[PDB]
């Protein structure tokens, strides 16, 4: 509700142990008297905030477990913030988000959150792979009680993230897109199935279609034997 | 950049469960008045300063009358030019539960 | 530190239901409170602030209580609009702790899972590896055990698997099992094996195959 805008830096890649540094700019306003809220939210796990920045007193706060590799500050016109993360983990892989908030209490004139886009941050010592498409071939034992079921494994790829769609996207209900799952590799890798009818399983024609950080457009076919 | 000037009606010592003002005012045209609070819970509240004859005040007003209101209440001042800089604090003023 | 503990875990109701989450304080944070949710898919969104006032736009419904340790957020007639991730946040002497957050889902009938395996392709044999799948389909409650066993042997430390969120048609889950081989240690063995058990399912479900 607030005339503020906030938006933050692209998306970035670093190697364990490197550091990197997310940008705030404000739109519509400055931070003023507000403070810089940083939170952080790894795939399938919670907010966790990182730290603060309450320019007016010149306060920086930090959370115990970032204390000392974490480093919150803005720029004279309090019109961008930073975050800069230094001996960067794999554990440190999330999307961080900054939140002009109150210092405190929201007592009288003071407007409510603004949030930014997120930043999705990977640190991984890996290196940019296309992945591989395999089917995941039709059969009796995916096919029973007159439905049957057809799929593809997005397997060994890096960076997320990854789209999939089945037949240039007519084919959207019974669609299960599986969230990915990081391997010992450090490489990713996703299952996408669909539910369709038993009968139509060799008259309809059933593709994937991939696309991904590489430019990479992997087109897979999936026939019933 | 000048200190401003803090004070509390009907007075800084203050009975359970009762409300009091805590005026903030100074000569210079100051347009937003921002009141801190150092003790159990810090806390600052913000309010537009209000320019009227000779002078700009903020009434702040702090409402009933808990053990976590009570601290050492310092007064700063801004101009819209630059929100981030504040003044100098204004004299302490001790607010304290009877 | 101030730890925000955050109860229950998931909470199962229906629409139309009222509910009520709890956010509990190491230490006092006295009203310095704030409650966000987070839709899957978007940015968490600020519902009560100072942890009784409610934020601009948010429907009456949604209210908040609390000071000191205990806090609550009531929710009385669940919109299907809500289901969603509720955290609490202290902003109690310029630390914003958050709490570990709440999953509001959808209560509904028992449903059991379709369970299809699927064999590992034969391109990528010529890759070197092999990957077994096995597919929970349209299923709840969420709590679902998948093993894998091969001629017998249940395989642990090899199986990779990933949940779908409740489906917004049935409120139903969906798992998938991924069993990763080599091409040596497949082909060694015979028989693949994929058991479910499920609260709808009577008995154990098992979907097997033998290669060839
Ligand atoms: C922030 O707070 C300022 C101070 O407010 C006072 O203190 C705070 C802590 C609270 O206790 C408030 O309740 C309290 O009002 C505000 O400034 C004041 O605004 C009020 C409300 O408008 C004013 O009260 C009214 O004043 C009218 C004018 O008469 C005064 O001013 C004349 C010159 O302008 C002066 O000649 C008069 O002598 C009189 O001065 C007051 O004398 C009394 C008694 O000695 C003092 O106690 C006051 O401090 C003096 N005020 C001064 C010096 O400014 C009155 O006509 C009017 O009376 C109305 O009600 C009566 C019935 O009660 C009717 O009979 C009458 O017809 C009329 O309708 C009323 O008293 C007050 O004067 C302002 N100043 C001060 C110092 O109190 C700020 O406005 C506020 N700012 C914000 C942004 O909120």
């Amino acid at each position: 509700q607030s005339q503020v805008q906030l938006v933050q830096s692209g998306a970035e890649v670093k190697k364990p142990g490197s550091s990197v540094k997310v940008s705030c700019k404000a739109s519509g306003g400055t931070f003023s008297f507000y403070a810089i809220s940083w939170v952080r939210q790894a795939p399938g796990q919670g907010l966790e905030w990182m730290g603060g920045f309450i320019p007016i007193f010149g306060a920086a706060n930090y959370a115990q477990k970032f204390q000392g590799r974490v480093t919150i500050t803005a720029d004279e016109s309090t019109s961008t913030a930073y975050m800069e993360l230094s001996s960067l983990r794999s554990d440190d892989t999330a999307v961080y988000y900054c939140a002009r908030i109150p210092s405190g209490s929201y007592y009288y004139d003071y407007d409510m959150d603004v949030w930014g886009q997120g930043t999705t941050v990977t640190v991984s010592s890996a290196s940019t792979k296309g992945p591989s498409v395999f089917p995941l071939a039709p059969s009796s034992k995916s096919t029973s009680g007159g439905t049957a079921a057809l799929g593809c494994l997005v397997k060994d790829y890096f960076p997320e993230p990854v789209t999939v769609s089945w037949n240039s996207g007519a084919l959207t209900s019974g669609v299960h897109t599986f969230p990915a799952v990081l391997q010992s590799s450090g490489l990713y890798s996703l299952s996408s199935v669909v539910t369709v009818p038993s009968s139509s399983l060799g008259t309809q024609t059933y593709i994937c279609n991939v696309n991904h950080k590489p430019s990479n457009t992997k087109v897979d076919k999936k026939v019933e034997p | 950049h000048r200190k401003p000037s803090l004070l509390a009606h009907p007075g800084p010592l203050v009975k359970s469960e009762e409300t009091v003002i805590l005026q903030c005012w100074s000569d210079v045209r100051f347009q937003h008045f921002l009141l801190h609070r150092e003790g159990k819970f810090k806390d600052t509240l913000h309010l537009i300063g209000e320019h009227h004859d000779g002078v700009s005040k903020a009434n702040f007003s702090i409402g009933p009358m808990m053990q976590d209101l009570a601290g050492t209440y310092r007064c700063y001042g801004s101009v819209t030019h630059s929100p981030y800089q504040l003044s100098a604090p204004s004299d302490p003023l001790d607010i304290v539960i009877t | 530190e101030i730890v925000l503990t955050q109860s229950p875990v998931t909470l199962s109701l229906s629409p139309g239901e009222r509910a009520t989450l709890s956010c509990r304080a190491s230490q006092s944070v006295s009203s310095y409170l704030a409650w966000y949710q987070q839709k899957p898919g978007q940015a968490p969104r600020l519902l009560i602030y100072d942890a009784s006032n409610r934020a601009t736009g948010i429907p009456a419904r949604f209210s908040g209580s609390g000071s000191g340790t205990d806090f609550t957020l009531t929710i009385s007639s669940l919109e299907p609009e809500d289901f969603a991730v509720y955290y609490c946040q202290q902003r109690s002497n310029w630390m914003y702790t958050f709490g570990q957050g709440t999953k509001l889902e959808i209560k509904r009938t028992v449903a059991a899972p379709s369970v299809f395996i699927f064999p590992p392709s034969d391109e990528q044999l010529k890759s070197g590896t092999a990957s077994v799948v096995c597919l929970l389909n349209n299923f709840y409650p969420r709590e679902a055990k998948v093993q894998w066993k091969v001629d017998n042997a249940l395989q642990s430390g090899n199986s990779q698997e990933s949940v779908t969120e409740q489906d917004s048609k049935d409120s139903t889950y969906s798992l998938s099992s991924t069993l990763t081989l080599s091409k040596a240690d497949y082909e060694k063995h015979k028989v693949y094996a994929c058991e479910v058990t499920h609260q709808g399912l009577s008995s154990p479900v098992t979907k097997s195959f033998n290669r060839g």
